């Protein structure tokens, strides 16, 4: 009821 | 359960019986302070008179809650309450209840 | 620590101390670790 | 559909049969409506037997004959403020450990003239503990409380104590004596902090209302020859779902012999009284510095 | 299955292929091993940027530049203590909104001669606010923390600070300059609080590490002409799930200039620091009387 709790080219 | 020496005060062999139990008795009613000890199994003091002091003794480390049962062994007409309280570490001795 | 919370209280004919056993253990969580030689007995001398 | 639904009992459970010729439901009749909380309900009756086996509230422990004996005041367990009761924005934090547990606040010597002491909630918990810390830090305060009323006495002794829970408990004065001085009780007398305050006349409570009909409020016997402890679990009583903690006590724990202590000579005579409480579902909203008052 | 599973890297993610002739794994040989969190993510790097989007903690709110300029500690987010990390028994308490939030520290004043200063983390925060009440309280302590260095000036200003996160920053002495006297700094200067403390050797950071390799460290740069705030949010290291806050620092706030800050004559000579702190996932247990130190 609270809803609040490598190289590459 | 083993018998924890918290009234670790008395040295003479007459008097080492009175280690195994400490004294409670009828106070001002001001909160007084009836005995401390260390919660340390392995420190050198109260707790060495305990198998888990003496099995902490051979280990370096230690883990774990402990148990520390206080039976009141006055008459079936004395009444009372204590407040027991285990300080985390930090806290210094409590100045009052 | 142990604190009186309120007192020790009996009537007549009760003694006026008594004493408290402290019975020290651990629980099912304890664990010890790294097994090490105890000093909390030490001995000067040799066992004849 | 016709007229605003807006007298004093709408969102209630009870159909009110009424006539209203204007446009507000206040405007109308007062109508027709189309175990017992206020008897001081025991665990057992409240059907709080599972919260109630082993009494431990954060890192305490207290040991008392539970069930039967142990009465949740007006049959409400303490909760949290539901989102329709709470109004602030902020949500508030619930230590829940710290500040939910039992604090033994002093030990009171019970005299065979002793006229007996209150004790001002949650103003007995202002400074001390991180209860103590939470309601100076925040402006906004919501909690129950589990007072734990102790006295231990002999087989031999005698002597019952009323422990009761009166709520917005304000103190009167004896108004010079003659009735013509409009006198006011001091700040040490309204608010006396965790060590409580002696009534001066226990009879009319120092507020002109008999002790004799206190039992209507949570109340609990300290009968020495039955119990030796009395536990009110108490909720959070307000018009609000918050309030300060500093300027304002919800309820005031009564502890007054009405029968008075007696023993022979031999026995004992330091027979104190322990008060413990812990606070149940804290909720502490509106954060700023610590403000002692 | 015939071995015990002993060894330093036990429940680690990676394969050690190794040899063992004996009954313990840690006896076995080191064997083989069958965006960068070490590079100062930022939390478009790290992927928070739904955590970041506008910098609310508690009642507090930060407004400062998001996303690609605010680094995450170490690729990290702080964290509440999972199960099998946290180790003490008794539940802590989380309270979120009254330790959880931004808290100014102090407005040092940055010179054209400035050396730097260091803060020690929760030493700043020990003995102020509702997360100092409950640093001092409780024995326990685990939190992260959301540090925001702050120093504006003008776009005729000029200037760099290295505003980096070092973790154990253990404070040296010169050892009496000849360095054969085994000093140890003073408790002011390792635990300096809120007003923190000037390095007096800011090239080897007063402990004999270089300030040039303090970049590995989370850190953060508030070179004037580019930005004007540095944004460090900082998980929880420690080799334990938690620990006192009162003589263990877990890391330490440089904020020192590695380039000098200048100015003509006409601007305003006064640049001032602002250090700005909100712990985050804050977890405090072991619970007793409060304690400075």
């Amino acid at each position: 009821r609270v809803a609040d709790m490598n190289t590459q080219v | 359960e083993t018998i924890l020496e918290v009234n670790n005060v008395p040295t003479n062999a007459t008097s080492l019986m009175e280690r195994l139990r400490f004294p409670v008795s009828a106070q001002a009613g001001k909160g007084e302070l009836c005995a401390v000890f260390r919660a340390d199994p392995g420190r050198d003091g109260p707790w060495q008179s305990t198998m888990l002091g003496q099995l902490c003794g051979y280990y370096t480390q230690w883990s774990g809650s402990l148990e520390v049962t206080f039976m009141f062994t006055g008459s079936f007409m004395a009444t009372g309450k204590m407040l027991i309280a285990y300080t985390p570490p930090g806290g210094p001795l409590p100045k009052d209840r | 620590s142990i604190w009186y919370q309120t007192n020790y209280v009996v009537p007549i004919g009760a003694p006026n101390t008594a004493y408290i056993i402290a019975l020290a253990a651990a629980q099912k969580n304890f664990t010890m670790k790294l097994c090490k030689d105890t000093s909390h007995i030490l001995q000067t001398a040799s066992i004849q | 559909s016709h007229e605003n639904s807006n007298s004093a009992t709408e969102g209630s459970t009870i159909n009110y049969t009424t006539i209203n010729y204007y446009k507000d439901s206040y405007a109308a009749t007062a109508g027709k409506q189309s175990a017992a909380p206020l008897k001081s309900p025991s665990a057992e009756a409240c059907g709080y037997s599972d919260r109630v086996a082993q009494l431990t509230i954060g890192n305490s422990t207290i040991t008392t004959q539970a069930a039967a004996n142990i009465i949740v005041g007006y049959g409400e367990w303490p909760s949290y403020c539901s989102d329709d009761d709470a109004t602030a924005v902020d949500k508030p934090t619930r230590p829940d450990v710290s500040v939910n547990r039992f604090y033994t606040l002093d030990t009171k010597l019970w005299e065979k003239s002793s006229k007996g002491w209150y004790w001002k909630f949650p103003d007995v918990l202002t400074e001390t503990g991180v209860f103590g810390q939470n309601a100076q830090f925040h402006y906004l305060y919501r909690s129950g409380f589990c007072i734990h009323v102790q006295c231990n006495a002999s087989k031999f002794h005698q002597g019952a104590l009323l422990v009761a829970i009166l709520p917005e408990y304000v103190i009167g004065t004896v108004a010079g004596g003659t009735g013509t001085e409009d006198s006011h009780p001091p700040y040490i007398q309204t608010q006396p902090g965790a060590d409580g305050f002696e009534l001066q006349h226990p009879y009319v409570l120092d507020a002109g209302i008999p002790i004799s009909q206190l039992t209507v409020c949570p109340h609990q016997w300290i009968n020495l020859r039955t119990n030796n402890c009395a536990t009110i679990i108490v909720p959070y009583m307000n018009t609000l779902p918050f309030d300060s903690a500093l300027n304002h006590c919800n309820f005031g724990l009564l502890v007054v012999p009405i029968s008075p202590l007696d023993f022979d000579q031999g026995a004992t005579p330091v027979i104190p009284i322990t008060i413990t409480l812990a606070p149940m579902c804290s909720e502490f909203a509106g954060l700023r510095q610590a403000v002692t008052q």
